[PDB]
């Protein structure tokens, strides 16, 4: 089977410019496990980025959590790029704080 | 406390 | 409320190598407390939870040893699995397993769990009687045929009902402060224009534990099920969870809608609006 990843870009806490927060990209519901996930800042891949180990849910679909320490600013755009065999092209998802 | 399957699929 | 322990094991074969990648992860009340990875430098179950540190060398030893056993088990099964589905060569495959037990508020057994899956699909699962099996497809039948002959179920049944239950009580005793704790959700509503005469209303719930939660929208009375996007509960990264629900409300008419949040640590259902 093959299941396209579900992606959620968000901050650990509600954003507050000038205040330290955490940027998370919760990739979930995918299969096979082989997945590629990156966090972006103004379109550039953020170097040091951690993520959970790997797991799956009742439906067997896998899920990780990519994350990084960051301080939101008025104009800094953040996004998550994900690549899985289900995706014909890397799927990018913008961080919509005011969500 | 993990389990141990012995008969294979 | 209920309590549980789960062991999600994953084995992924891969070409050019005869050692599939094995990753086992144990959870308690759906919280990682142990992990094992065949790709680490020195494979061994590691404590993923603070209360798991008190375990002595004997403990980790036995646990790791079992993981070594599982790798062989998954290495083999994966092989037979390839034959069952007349599959080819140098492809990558995935065999997963979930094991564990559920307990009631009273710490007495509720369910025994054991079920495998091949390629993300159901393959074979021990039924709630802990005596019979259920094969998802034809192939799986052969495994059942063989598993009934060997009487494997009795062996798993024993684990699920004895050691699974017993060891969960312990972890619960040790993880008292961590596990049996609860964080009330913190809710709020947000506005956004969606269509021409419509508006999107989002009910937010943040920083809550356990994950389990209920978010509902409703028009000044009865609940709502149409055009109500409820997002998959997600991890906050600090151990608490987040989730939200939206509903396409006609512009102007908005304070008519309300959302309620249901959660353990909640003295009474959070109710709010825009």
């Amino acid at each position: 089977i093959q299941r396209t990843p579900k992606i959620q870009v968000y901050s650990r806490h509600p954003a507050e410019n000038g205040k330290s927060n955490f940027l998370n990209c919760y990739v979930s519901g995918f299969h096979p496990s082989d997945i590629e996930v990156d966090l972006l800042k103004n379109g550039e891949r953020i170097e040091k980025v951690e993520h959970s180990d790997l797991s799956f849910s009742k439906d067997w679909s896998f899920y990780l959590l990519y994350y990084t320490e960051f301080t939101p600013t008025e104009k800094d755009e953040y996004a998550c790029r994900v690549n899985h065999v289900t995706l014909s092209q890397p799927k990018i998802v913008k961080w919509d704080r005011d969500m | 406390f993990a389990p141990g399957n012995y008969p294979a699929l | 409320g209920p309590h549980s322990m789960r062991y999600f094991e994953t084995a992924v074969s891969r070409p050019g190598l005869e050692e599939p990648r094995y990753i086992s992860v144990g959870y308690v009340d759906n919280k990682e407390f142990v992990r094992f990875d065949s790709d680490a430098e020195n494979p061994r179950y590691e404590p993923r939870a603070p209360w798991m540190e008190q375990e002595g060398p004997e403990y980790w030893e036995r646990e790791t040893q079992k993981a070594k056993g599982q790798e062989q088990w998954f290495r083999v099964s994966l092989r037979n699995l390839l034959g069952y589905y007349n599959q080819s060569a140098g492809g990558s495959h995935t065999l997963q397993q979930m094991s564990g037990c559920d307990l009631g508020s009273d710490w007495r057994l509720l369910r025994g769990y054991l079920q495998f899956a091949y390629e993300g699909r159901d393959y074979i699962a021990l039924n709630e009687d802990l005596k019979t099996w259920t094969a998802a497809d034809m192939a799986a039948q052969i495994t059942r045929r063989k598993w009934e002959q060997s009487g494997a179920a009795e062996h798993y049944k024993a684990y699920l009902e004895g050691e699974c239950v017993e060891w969960l009580h312990r972890y619960l005793k040790n993880g008292n402060a961590t596990l049996l704790r609860t964080d009330s959700p913190k809710a709020h509503v947000t506005h956004h224009p969606r269509s021409k005469g419509e508006v999107t209303l989002r009910c937010w719930a943040l920083g809550f534990y356990p994950a389990d939660i209920t978010l509902t929208w409703q028009l000044n009375g009865e609940e709502l099920t149409q055009d109500m996007e409820l997002v998959e509960t997600r991890p906050a990264g600090d151990g608490t969870f987040q989730k939200w629900a939206s509903v396409v409300v006609p512009l102007g008419k908005e304070q008519n809608y309300t959302c309620r949040v249901y959660h353990e640590g909640l003295p009474e259902p959070l109710t709010l609006r825009w």
